[PDB]
């Protein structure tokens, strides 16, 4: 991460033994559960790319998904190189216009990542940009690992409505379907995949029943 | 979309 | 959250790895127990909407209730838009009169949420307002999830009076019945749903017996 | 709680995730054991009424005793209103002479509780006063919940003297008998309720045997 | 009312 | 405890949730093991009598020994009153010459205990003095609770020498025998209570064998 | 009296 | 580690009880898993060689690998001596041009390691250099301990593709094969060692299938 | 330990509840494992003798070894008295030339130990010197407690080579044999005590095989 | 190469 | 004496 | 020698 010192200067403070570890656990216990993405962002808020890398590295399992993340990171970095104009060379006094190897956190050091981040000319959030590219790779993994699909999440005869619903909304998040299509699934596929007796209870309510209405109505059905 | 029900 | 720095400036400090996690656990172990609402408020005291969101997001289960909270948050936000006059456009120098997407924590950033919060003209508690809207959604969920109802909480033949009472007062809180109706239930439904032998002990006391009086009297009955 | 800032000002700092939780556990694991009262006081030393409330609220069980505490808090508050003269109305510039709804922590905010607490005219310990009223409600609960009574705490034939004594002195605390009556019970009821063989050992010592003397004498009897 | 027995 | 503030002033900071608790556990898990006395001193270093009391109070069991400690505290306090001259009354501006009820931590407040502690005229260690009186009560309890006696700690036929020794030296500490008598027991009672075969091994060494010598010699005997 | 063996 | 003080001076702060311990555990629980190397680097970021040594020392098991690390540390140190010119002797006022015994952390003190590190003339990262030499010894150990080899990591008939892949990519890291050879193994050995039915699914995709493509395609095969 | 305050003064800060405890555990869980010595040094870095004593004291078991440490501490202290000249008496204004009872941490206070430590004339590391004397007593105990001897650590027919080696190198450390003799044992006794089949594998390598070479060669033998 | 999939 | 093997 | 494989 970064901390400030007398005179307006900035320095590299280290990442902590309880955050690297909590990330390792969130990735393992939850097995790239959708929540891994905000669990990562929060644990890395105020961090630099060097530590974001070390956190992801310390994880020693699910190394198939860590590679999917690495392929996604290299792709987003190749776009930053493609869109940026790589202007005329700058003097040694000045630091290299940050490139994709630099933000991804490989070619560059940690003191140059901070420099850009708190550079007066153009403070650049190298830490936030690399982290965003990762949320994409992590999100792809959540979906790649999703145990089921929302279409196949259906109420079991003795399964309760709320439990069936918990699975349905969780999958809707992880599958990361477009928001407009999420509204269609919630209002249609959920009356459709539910047991018939509970389905009739929701149908008895009328049209566009709110979830509070549906969850209350099929309570005990 | 995203795995962020709340926020951006 | 927010911390202050030399010169009277404010900055976004991050939320912590032990609070996100404790909220996740309070929501899961207690399963949206009534206490989840103050457990949330305390864990989020001095926070900004961005983190209040990340905390709620990290929770990866009970996603049916997290959606009820999200529907309640969008409703309270639509009222803030409905009541506020959306005055004439302000210059870039000035920040947008906070709107509902902004307080709910979506459209806006974290630096604009803090700016308003410590804005000299009108410091606005965007963090507290969004959190209050949530306590409403969480409270609705406590009630939606309440396992029983106070009317059906009745002393079992071998169940003791205090245990029956613990359930009755807990349900009174979660059902969130109006305070005047809470006084009627405590003084009537509790002599009514109790075993007859213990009910007669409370009746032997007289009228409007205090709880200390009733709890002491039926001790060993 | 409260912390101070440059210029001699005071602010509301929040209560912590490890104190709310430790109080919740002390109340549950010990089940309103006598120690709950100092466990509460220590966890709340330097706190304001707002947090003292949130701590008590987070507890989601033993809600029969939390109501006994609430009835005791409303009674002590009604006495503060009864004894105080509610002087002539003060200007908006000045803050309301603190009342019982205000100290109990309901009608008032947290910034007005701190203001009074660090008010130059008359710093008022609103936090300590409300906490004291609670120790009374908690103490009543310890006693209401006390499993046994000191008179019925008697040495079992194979039970050792020290274990019988541990129960006797613990009950003496929880029953909260007057100190003069505590001296009578310790010097009389304890030779009286003890096994006869051990009772004769204490009698062989003579009159007013100290506990060190009695505990040493009946060791192995 | 609320799930806050104590306070506001 | 106590912390200092700008201007050379002192204030009461509170004791912590992890120290009260660790003391409670050291007293319970170890059951007033000899180590309870330094475990207490370290947990209370920089503390004031008010907290030393609250720590001891929070303990809710072994209340027979907590009373032995309280009788010892009242005895040491009665000696401070007996030896001190209770000089002529001092003005309100000045604080009461500290008395035994005051140091024991009862009659006095916490702000008067700190005042004396950092009083320019005669800084008095009220915290250390009361704590010392307690180490005496705790030490008496260690001994009152000691499961065995050093004379009866003897090597069992299949018990090893080192284990027999560990018990012997531990008891020597807890029984708190005079140091000169501790040298006699270590050099005589230990060749005496040991198995005969191992006893002959120590005798074969010669006179005044050091422990390193004895522990090495009877290794495998 | 109280559940405070030590102190006030 | 090192901390700074008023006047621009530097001092040796100590390493912490939670980092030494977490390193001990990462080395044991993971048994020199590849992740041990970044787990070590992060736990030692801002440290000096003296503590890097104490951490490695506290580990009391896998002492065969700790010796491999020590042989690697002595080899890298002998190269620093071989390449450096050991210039003309410097005065007592000046500190010895750092040598290999000094950086490895043996011959030198901790105050001379910090001095060089924050020496105005040439701040030298003695802490980082020694740590790098270790990552080499630790990396050799990961490989020496690797349970299997990537060539022998093959999909089992009922084993799923992703699990086979997790092992393959993990081994690719630990075996630390050259990056060009890692691309060949991932695109060839993985279609080769996989079950035939799943192998045909990857072959049906075409040439150079990405992992997201392969992992998705053989899902349920 | 010690902390500094405005004006260049020093004070006694206390030792912590997590270090005393971690030392207690390292001494017990590891049972005076060789690692206890650096686990102690790190937990006590920046400490004073008073706390180094309290840590060692809190340990309530293995009291045979704590006495060996105490005999070693008194011996090293008697040498400091023997070598030092006990110069002519110094005034009350000046503090006593530190003696062995003083550094061992008995006769002296904690404020006189710090005074000497930060004394301008001759800052003396009383904390480090006493700690070193202890590492000697602890090291003697590691060896006294060592379960086996390196000569008797031999590969079992089904035991693997690395496990046999782990024991051999661990014992080499604890037995604390001279470094020159450690090189002979590693290159001779280890080909000698190993199974014959694995011994021939090492012999097939040639002369002075490095451990990486031997550990790799007998992998699977 | 190394056991660092991400970074240098 | 005391339960303090080391120190005063 | 010592139980310190690394350092002094
Ligand atoms: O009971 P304690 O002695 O306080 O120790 C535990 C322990 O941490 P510490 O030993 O550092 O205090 C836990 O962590 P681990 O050591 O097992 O890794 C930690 O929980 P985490 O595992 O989540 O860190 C937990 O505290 P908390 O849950 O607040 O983090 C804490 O005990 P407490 O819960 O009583 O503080
Ligand atoms: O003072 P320590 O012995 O180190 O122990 C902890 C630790 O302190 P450090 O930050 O210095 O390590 C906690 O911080 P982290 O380890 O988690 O970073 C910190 O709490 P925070 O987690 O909120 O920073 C807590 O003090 P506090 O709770 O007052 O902030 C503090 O002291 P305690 O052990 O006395 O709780």
């Amino acid at each position: 991460p970064v901390q400030q010192t007398g005179g307006g200067n900035y320095i590299h403070v280290p990442l902590s033994p309880r955050t690297l570890n909590a990330w390792v656990k969130l990735v393992e216990d939850k097995k790239f559960g959708a929540e891994v993405v905000p669990g990562f962002q929060a644990l890395s808020e105020g961090c630099t790319p060097y530590d974001i890398n070390q956190m992801l590295n310390c994880v020693g399992d699910h190394q198939a998904a860590m590679q999917i993340i690495r392929e996604i990171i290299n792709d987003e970095a190749a776009d930053w190189d493609a869109q940026h104009p790589i202007p005329g060379p700058l003097p040694a006094g000045q630091l290299r216009d940050p490139r994709g190897s630099d933000i991804a956190g490989t070619t560059s050091t940690v003191e140059e990542q901070i420099q850009w981040m708190y550079r007066p000319q153009n403070p650049v959030p190298v830490g936030n940009i690399y982290r965003r590219w990762i949320q994409i790779g992590l999100q792809k993994c959540v979906r790649m690992y999703n145990p089921t699909n929302i279409l196949d999440v259906k109420q079991g005869p003795k399964e309760p409505f709320q439990s069936y619903v918990d699975r349905f909304y969780k999958s809707l998040r992880a599958e990361q379907t477009d928001p407009a299509v999420k509204n269609w699934m919630t209002q249609t596929l959920l009356i459709q995949n539910a047991n018939p007796d509970c389905k009739l209870v929701l149908k008895g309510l009328g049209m566009n029943p709110t979830l509070e209405e549906m969850l209350t109505a099929c309570q005990g059905v | 979309s995203g795995v962020f029900t709340f926020g951006a």
